[PDB]
């Protein structure tokens, strides 16, 4: 994250941190005990799939408090739609092996109906965006979970407002600011883009893509979750499969 | 009705045969006798922070 700030303790407590051999991969939100939402580019260059961890609780990378929880990741389930090195369907189903423990460090986030996340969420102008991504462009990543304020655009504005460039799918949004001084990055690849709303928090994006980290007249790009509610919840009613990896039919 | 203002309802919305609507709450809330508030039925419901709340 750029230009934000230090996301104190327990106030993201759906924020995972995904592992592979013990180092930073990505970002993710919890959405119940035992299933995560992160982005399908995060695990494109994976061959170690039994080597996959989710931290809850997590917030300083440095120290163990207590609060963090573990656990190996069951499934990673992607669109059969994604197609690994590009940008749209950027989203990935995680069940864990064995549930979280709710508690004050460790809670979901709300995945919403699609049309309640449709026509009231999508106009709630800002939304909060996180992970231990780099703090600058080129620069070391976070120690410490850190969170910004981002717009939500119209995606005419975004195309408009903004300077070999990728299109802006219905799978997408964009958020953020032109001026290069506050994004999310790389490291936050599959963290939560959340909306509040009457006193609850909601997902409605996953940290996805950019053209380059806080780059002066472009915005970030996050993946529309309100396109995928039903695909996400027909996979969490689903008997667990062999194997980690699952490719599901999209739509 | 549920197009604008959300309804009135606090989270989900649902429009039925005529100006009929009923509104909805995630698992872990329970809808108030004014039909529109949701209220945690769990220690530990989605989208809310727990230290803020017994702030
Ligand atoms: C949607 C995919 C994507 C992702 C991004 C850039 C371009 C593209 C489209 C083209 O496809 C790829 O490059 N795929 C790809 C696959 C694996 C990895 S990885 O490193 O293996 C993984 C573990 C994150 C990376 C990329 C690393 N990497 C550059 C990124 O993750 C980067 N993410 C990102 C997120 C938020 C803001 C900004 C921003 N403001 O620039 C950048
Ligand atoms: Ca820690």
């Amino acid at each position: 994250i750029v230009g934000g700030k230090v996301c104190p303790k327990g106030e993201c407590p759906w924020q995972v941190l995904l592992l592979v051999n013990g180092a930073q991969l990505c970002g993710g939100t919890l959405i119940n005990t035992i299933w995560v939402v992160s982005a399908a580019h995060c695990f494109d260059k994976i061959k170690n799939w039994r080597n996959l961890i989710a931290v809850l609780g997590e917030h300083d990378l440095s120290e163990h408090d207590g609060d963090e929880q573990s656990r190996r990741v069951a499934q990673v389930i992607i669109p059969s739609t994604y197609v690994p090195g590009t940008t749209n369907h950027d989203i990935a189903l995680l069940r864990l092996h064995q549930p979280v423990v709710l508690t004050d460090h460790v809670v979901p986030l709300c995945l919403p109906e699609r049309t309640f996340s449709e026509r009231t969420l999508a106009f709630v102008r800002f939304s909060l965006v996180s992970g231990w991504g780099q703090l600058l462009d080129r620069g070391a990543t976070a120690l410490e979970l850190m969170v910004l304020n981002v717009p939500r655009l119209m995606t005419q504005d975004c195309l408009q407002q903004s300077r070999d460039s990728p299109n802006i799918t219905e799978y997408m949004f964009c958020a953020g600011y032109s001026d290069g001084s506050k994004d999310s990055c790389k490291g936050d690849s599959g963290g939560p883009h959340a909306t509040h709303y009457r006193g609850t928090w909601y997902l409605t994006g996953i940290v996805s893509w950019g053209q380059g980290c806080a780059t002066v007249g472009h915005f970030g790009v996050y993946t529309r979750v309100s396109q995928y509610i039903e695909w996400l919840q027909k996979l969490m009613r689903s008997e667990p499969r062999p194997g980690v990896l699952l490719r599901a039919p999209f739509p | 009705i549920c197009v604008n203002e959300n309804g009135g309802c606090e989270q989900y919305c649902s429009d039925h045969t005529g100006t009929k609507r009923s509104c909805r709450c995630h698992e872990g809330y329970s809808l108030l006798a004014d039909g529109v508030s949701c209220t945690p039925t769990v220690e530990y419901p989605c989208g809310k922070i727990p230290i803020l709340e017994k702030r």
